């Protein structure tokens, strides 16, 4: 699942 | 010589009666069997809770005849202010004895003073304590007591069954029904007592607790005697209203009681309550019009809400004809919820106010008169507990007040509901005069009244049986059948309970009547029982008698599935109703009754149905119905297996599909329908029919009824919305028939060829088949199709007209008043880019015309047939009403044409052609067909909030937007805590109630209502009232609404003083321009108001009136000027290609290409050059703001505190979102720019703003590890327990990394540790999975 405007997963 | 007793006698019995008191010694039947009365010298009379024992000189006696005697009782008590003379008559007929109090004389008053004033020393209550009218002894063979109390709980029976032994000890033990059996005789006691007592389960009052029988034990020699007496009666009861005003109200009826002596009435070889119950039916009260209940196969609600007119009366009549065709003419019961005022929960308590937008009293009467021909009964939803300031009945005396002297507030939705003072409403004669107002309108056409919420205590803390009886009387006096909401409510006079018939409501503890005694006696008289709903268990697990299962298809709770409605009628309702045509005679082996629930002496027989449950029912023509349970064990598959026999022949077999819609069954039936749909009399041998249903489908063999045994063949028809179809001739061999059926498909069986039910679609509607219910044939018989394209009747739910290509659909208009003004509107969903039109012509001359391009607004009306949850096409519906206004010609010749111009291939959907008398004359046109001016004061709206349409701020809802009505001073600012006016000019306005902080469109104009020409300029103005500053804004857009494509202008506060708004609009290139009302993200100023004052104050509301849209003169431009403006705009934004989004470039390119088409067309004029220039100016102003917004999102991300301030001061929107939904606040919190976060919030950035993944700026700040930003966001009012699409809170994100102090500040601010994501993980589980033992240590 994505969280930010970049390529950050969680 | 002088004897102390007399004998009253009939052909069936002799009775000894005492001369010194109205007591019976014993009843002797012709066979010699004896039943005792009162063997002891008990002469007690209770008045106003005081017992007075009478002496020999206090009673005088007179024998009138062998069947009647009269008593005069002198009841005096100086100390307790009692001095009365009571006249009592004892009558006997057949096996019945009646004891009636025929006169009550008060020697202490001159009666009730005028206006229901307080009668001092009034006889309020009266009873005969331990009168023992009928009694059983412990010394008698099978001495038993059977009682019933009210139970709405499916797990708790309302019955008690026990043996009368020496240890039996009761004193005024109160029951709704009581039966005593002993020494071969059984008897029940009937009373008209309004006493409320002991009950098993009931969630409300409203006559749920009515106990009419008192059981008492006394010693009779060495035996214990259990005697039955009436519960106390009310006579001249003194009541108090909410203001402390006292009133004396006269009796509903004089005191009455009766007994009926039975032997073995069902000839089953035993004497119990069931025998006494068969006899009891001869003496018991029968609800008014209960005789028609078996005929009401098809119950349903036709819904109207918030000025929308979703179901006008003449549309309801069409739906009645559709259901008649599909049921082969079975009886119907239609509840009109929203018949009055603006619809449902509007205009209460104005019963006489029939909704003018539905067609008023004239169309309501046509529907009722014409519908009666099809066996349809009509009734209206009324409220006697809550009122609205708009209602003419609203007054200071009508208002329910609390101890403090404030309003007793109800619910706020469209308007603020206020509790009615129920005691004042009754005692002043107010309610009875409002019902009289309705009676004057409907005459003898209406069948029932539906009383909502009575018993929930919103009118007063009482709403007892005495109150319910007076209520039921004023309704029944007007020729109306009584129906009510709650399952337990009004046991005495109700024939229907909404929470009984609709099994989905309120759970197992708040259903219909769970009593074997009550359902034995009255199953055939009411729809007030427990039906199938396995989920609830107990009584709801496959009742043998079934029970009504109510569904709807006309908007009630957004219900619109017609196929599901019909399927349901056949699954449960046809057999329930078939069973109700017979009266219960025997009921053995009930598995719900056990020794543990006080039913040790319950009726058992191991020689009947293997000791499993069986019910025997009989009619007056000696027809026997036997209903059997397969097994009495719930863990056995056979518990749900039921066999129904009609005269010893199997007519039904199997398991029904679960009433809760959870599991399909296997039940099949071939039910004989012998009755007409009127008074349910037997039809002729020719008209006799059978209904066939097979749940799973397949082939079944049946024995036909006795009258059918010698036929050689039968005629079988499949039932559809078109009537009888696919006729089959089926052979009869040995009185047996084999039937092949499709799964869940209705069939009707006749002896010979059956005629089609005659239906003339849309009677009184000036057009034939206005709703397209006539099938494919309607386009040949009623409507005329012309053109190269296709016209089709589409939709397997609510049928619509579907057009493709160049096609016209026409029909002549009938019964129009010459010279009279009419509105013609039609539902339209256009998916084609080509114009969909509606035209009214008179001999090839256009009277009025209107058209629409591609539809841009989805329908959000829950109660409407074509809302966006119904799927007109591609999972959506854009249905909206398109109007034409015309004057009917003197000529008498008028035609309606619905048409499509394109050859697009895309569809246009049309439905519900409505021609109605209407005085709206606010539209003026230019020389060319275009708009000059549109004015609207909303005084003449045929329907809805036209020229506006409801938007999706609440999704598909019973939208809190409607036309508000004037009723001064109650609707005006200043009355109570009300700070806003409901109406600004005239009688009507457009009111928005509490739709604040939605961050979306509330309502909008659409091009089919008001067309703005491309490049043309318009002045829009209106009068308004807004609760707070910037809570609502004027929205201006083009095409379908999308967040971030609308021009917004915040409206200032105008609370109690009318504001004036005016702006200019330039029509977009595609002609799809519109304006509307938008709910901003701004919080309302409640001005320190608390509780209901927050909603009634008007701080959260918006009122609009006196709308004026006028085409304005713009500064004339030359081709040169327009060409230079093209160059100017191109010079600015041609380069900016990469900067703006791909959707923004195509919007810029489109507008630029279309403006150049206007400029460079051969023979273009000054108007074309002015339009092209104005389009470019509006394009420039749009692109300028779009650039500023893009620059603001880049300055908030890069960390430029200066640029952010500059851009905000110039014009850039603080709440601008990128493609993925990130606001500048999101970007500032993520990147870590504390100053920028503070700057944006100071300006007014949304702190609870969500991106596409549901992440708020707090989620982004918690994940990254920005303590500073986390704290400043929470300070501003950020949601601490805000969850994204996976249900992840900021607490989970902080636990994921190990941001200890972020977890601390979150927990300090109120972060819930119990919050679970979609995968059931807490913040605790997420910390242990990442290897952070230090975080898990806390909790
Ligand atoms: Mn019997
Ligand atoms: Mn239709
Ligand atoms: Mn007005
Ligand atoms: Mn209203």
């Amino acid at each position: 699942i994505h969280i930010g405007p970049g390529r950050a997963f969680y | 010589s002088m004897v102390a007793c007399e004998t009253l006698k009939t052909k069936k019995m002799e009775v000894q009666i005492k001369k010194n008191f109205p007591s019976v010694l014993q009843y002797t039947m012709t066979d010699g069997k004896v039943m005792y009365g009162q063997s002891k010298d008990v002469r007690t009379v209770e008045i106003n809770g005081t017992n007075i024992e009478l002496g020999d000189d206090d009673v005088t006696f007179k024998k009138v005849s062998d069947t009647e005697a009269t008593y005069t009782l002198k009841v005096k008590d100086e100390a307790k202010k009692i001095d009365a003379v009571i006249t009592v008559q004892i009558t006997v007929k057949a096996n019945q004895l009646h004891l009636n109090v025929t006169k009550i004389k008060n020697n202490l008053s001159e009666g009730i003073p005028e206006g229901n004033g307080v009668e001092e020393n009034a006889i309020q209550t009266l009873s005969f304590p331990n009168q023992s009218l009928v009694s059983v002894r412990s010394s008698q063979e099978n001495a038993q007591f059977t009682g019933a109390r009210m139970s709405s709980n499916t797990q708790k029976p309302g019955d008690t069954n026990f043996a009368v032994t020496e240890d039996t000890n009761v004193t005024d033990s109160d029951y709704t029904y009581g039966f005593i059996s002993g020494a071969g005789l059984s008897a029940g006691l009937w009373s008209n007592s309004e006493h409320d007592g002991t009950y098993v389960a009931a969630p409300v009052r409203g006559g749920s607790q009515n106990t009419r029988v008192y059981a008492t034990t006394q010693q009779t020699g060495d035996a214990t005697s259990l005697g039955l007496a009436s519960a106390p009666w009310y006579y001249h009861r003194t009541v108090t209203d909410s203001k402390g005003k006292k009133y004396t109200v006269a009796e509903t009826a004089l005191p009455q009681m009766a007994v009926a002596i039975a032997g073995d009435e069902n000839e089953d070889g035993a004497v119990n309550w069931q025998d006494g119950a068969i006899a009891y039916r001869d003496i018991m009260n029968n609800p008014y019009k209960s005789e028609e209940v078996p005929e009401l196969v098809a119950w349903r609600i036709a819904m109207n809400f918030g000025s929308q007119a979703q179901n006008p009366f003449l549309t309801t009549l069409d739906n009645v004809k559709k259901v008649a065709l599909n049921t082969d003419g079975l009886g119907q019961s239609v509840l009109l919820k929203g018949y009055g005022n603006e619809g449902h929960d509007s205009g209460h308590p104005d019963y006489g106010d029939i909704g003018q937008r539905l067609g008023g009293a004239d169309d309501m009467n046509t529907m009722m008169e014409e519908g009666s021909k099809y066996g349809a009964r009509f009734g209206v939803h009324v409220n006697a507990s809550e009122m609205y300031p708009e209602a003419k009945a609203f007054s200071e005396d009508m208002v329910r007040r609390n101890s403090a002297g404030g309003l007793s507030y109800g619910w706020n939705w469209l308007d603020q509901g206020v509790g009615i003072d129920g005691i004042y409403d009754l005692a002043s004669g107010s309610r009875v005069s409002r019902f009289a107002d309705l009676s004057k309108e409907v005459g003898d056409n209406m069948d029932f009244i539906y009383l909502d919420v009575w018993g929930n205590l919103t009118s007063s803390g009482s709403e007892d049986s005495w109150e319910t009886r007076k209520m039921s009387k004023m309704i029944n006096d007007n020729g109306w059948r009584m129906t009510t909401e709650w399952g337990s409510g009004n046991e005495y006079d109700s024939t229907f309970q909404h929470w009984a018939a609709d099994l989905t409501y309120g759970g197992y503890t708040s259903k219909g009547e769970n009593s074997e005694v009550m359902r034995f006696l009255r199953n055939h008289q009411k729809d007030s029982w427990v039906g199938d709903y396995p989920q609830y268990g107990g009584a709801a697990n496959a009742p043998l008698l079934g029970g009504y299962n109510m569904k709807d298809f006309e908007g009630w709770q957004g219900r619109n599935d017609y196929a599901a409605y019909i399927k349901n009628l056949y699954t449960h309702d046809v057999s329930t109703k078939f069973i109700q045509h017979f009266k219960v005679t025997r009921w053995v082996n009930n598995p719900l009754l056990t020794a543990d629930n006080g039913n040790a002496a319950a009726v058992s027989d191991p020689n009947t149905n293997n000791g499993n449950e069986q019910i025997t029912l009989k009619d007056s023509n000696g027809n026997v119905v036997v209903v059997s349970r397969g097994s009495n064990d719930t863990s056995s598959a056979a518990y749900r297996q039921r066999t129904i026999t009609f005269n010893g022949v199997k007519v039904a077999s199997g398991v029904v599909s679960a009433g809760d819609g959870s599991a399909t069954g296997d039940e099949s039936y071939l039910l004989p329908w012998m009755w007409d749909s009127f008074t349910g009399k037997l039809v002729k041998d020719s008209e006799q029919k059978l209904y066939h249903w097979n749940t799973k489908g397949g082939t079944t063999t049946w024995t036909l009824p006795d009258s059918w045994k010698n036929l050689s063949s039968v005629k079988v028809y499949q039932l559809t919305d078109q009537g009888k179809t696919n006729e089959q001739t089926v052979a009869v061999s040995g009185g047996k028939v084999t039937l092949t059926a499709d799964a869940e498909t209705p069939y009707v069986v006749y002896k010979g060829e059956a005629k089609q039910i005659q239906v003339n679609w849309s009677e009184g509607m000036h057009v034939v088949d206005a709703g397209f219910n006539g099938g494919s044939n309607t386009l040949t018989d009623n409507w005329t199709v012309s053109g190269s394209g296709k016209a089709e009747v589409e939709g397997d739910n609510n049928a619509m007209l579907r057009l493709t290509g160049k096609v016209d659909v026409s029909q002549r208009l009938t019964d129009l008043k010459a010279g009279q003004k009419y509105a013609l509107y039609v539902g339209v969903d256009n998916r084609s880019t080509g114009d969909a039109s509606v035209t009214v012509t008179s001999g090839g001359k256009v009277l009025a015309t209107n058209s629409t391009g591609k539809s841009i607004a989805k329908n959000y009306i829950k109660a409407y047939g074509h809302n966006t949850n119904s799927n007109t096409e591609n999972g959506s519906s854009y249905f909206q009403n398109m109007y034409v206004f015309f004057t009917a010609p003197e000529n008498g010749d008028a035609t309606v044409t619905l048409s499509h111009k394109s050859t697009d291939g895309a569809h246009t959907y049309f439905d519900d052609v409505r021609i109605v008398e209407n005085q709206y004359s606010g539209i003026t046109y230019e020389k060319d067909g275009t708009l000059k001016s549109l004015t609207n004061g909303f005084e003449n709206n045929a329907q809805g909030i036209w020229p506006f349409v409801v938007s999706g701020s609440e999704g598909v809802e019973d939208n809190r937007i409607h036309l508000s009505e004037l009723h001064a001073p109650f609707t005006r600012a200043g009355w109570d805590v009300k700070k806003m006016d409901d109406v600004l000019d005239g009688t009507w306005s457009v009111k928005v109630n509490g739709l604040t902080q939605k961050g979306t469109l509330v309502y909008q104009t659409i091009p089919q209502n008001v067309k703005f020409e491309a490049g043309a300029k318009y002045k829009v103005s209106f009068d308004y009232q807004s609760g707070s500053d910037d809570i609502y804004a004027i929205a201006v857009g083009q095409g379908e609404y999308s967040a971030g494509s609308v021009k917004l202008t915040n409206l200032k506060k105008a609370l109690g003083e009318t504001g004036k708004a005016e702006f200019e609009l330039t029509g977009g290139v595609n002609g799809d321009s519109w304006f509307g009302i938008y709910s901003t993200a701004t919080a309302p100023d409640l001005q320190g108001s608390t509780g209901n004052a927050q909603d009634f104050g008007g701080y959260k509301d918006f009122v609009l009136d006196n709308l004026k849209i006028e085409r304005i003169e713009s500064q004339t431009r030359t081709k040169a000027e327009a060409q230079d403006k093209v160059k100017e705009i191109r010079g600015k934004y041609d380069s900016k290609r990469a900067e703006l989004s791909d959707a923004a470039w195509q919007q810029y390119q489109d507008t630029l290409v279309k403006a150049r088409v206007l400029i460079n067309k051969n023979g273009a004029t000054a108007e074309d050059f002015t339009k092209a220039y104005d389009i470019l100016v509006a394009l420039d102003e749009y692109m300028k703001l779009k650039d500023l917004d893009r620059k603001l999102l880049e300055a908030a991300r890069a960390g430029q505190d200066d640029e952010v301030r500059i851009l905000l001061a110039n014009g850039a929107d603080v709440n601008t979102a990128d493609e993925t939904g990130f606001t500048p606040l999101h970007l500032a919190a993520w990147e870590g720019h504390l100053g920028i976060v503070e700057v944006l919030l100071k300006n007014g950035a949304d702190v609870n703003a969500n991106d596409e993944r549901g992440h708020t700026p707090l989620h982004l700040a918690a994940y990254t590890g920005h303590l500073e930003i986390v704290e400043v966001l929470l300070k501003n009012g950020a949601g601490v327990n805000a969850t994204d699409v996976i249900g992840t809170a900021p607490l989970h994100l902080a636990a994921m990394w190990g941001h200890l102090e972020i977890v601390e500040v979150l927990l300090k601010n109120g972060a819930d540790v119990n919050i679970q994501d979609c995968f059931g993980k807490t913040a605790f589980d997420i910390s242990i999975d990442n290897g952070n033992e230090d975080l898990a240590e806390i909790l």
